[PDB]
């Protein structure tokens, strides 16, 4: 019982880390885009 | 970010339309001067 339950924390973990990554590197894909286009404005 | 660079966009739009405006009011007073200048040349070339 114990080690299922970890077994599902784990995958749950890994699946939480994926989404952050997500939301996280798109951002941040976003703010270099943003970045460049506010140089080539100026 | 954003919100500056759409007030920096909004800024570059209104600098566009008045140098648009200046390079047309410029180019009339251009095609009155070269009027002028061929009235000048051709009574010139009359008196000649």
């Amino acid at each position: 019982q114990l080690e299922n339950l970890i077994n599902k924390w784990s995958l749950e973990l890994e699946d939480q880390e994926k989404h952050f990554l997500q939301q996280a590197t798109q951002v941040n894909a976003w703010d270099r885009t943003l970045m460049q286009n506010g140089e080539r404005i100026t | 970010q954003k919100e500056k660079q759409l007030e920096d966009l909004r800024y570059c739009r209104e600098e566009r339309k008045s140098l648009t405006e200046t390079a047309e009011r410029l180019a009339e007073k251009f095609e009155e001067a070269k009027e002028k200048q061929e009235d000048l040349i051709n009574r010139l070339k009359r008196i000649l």
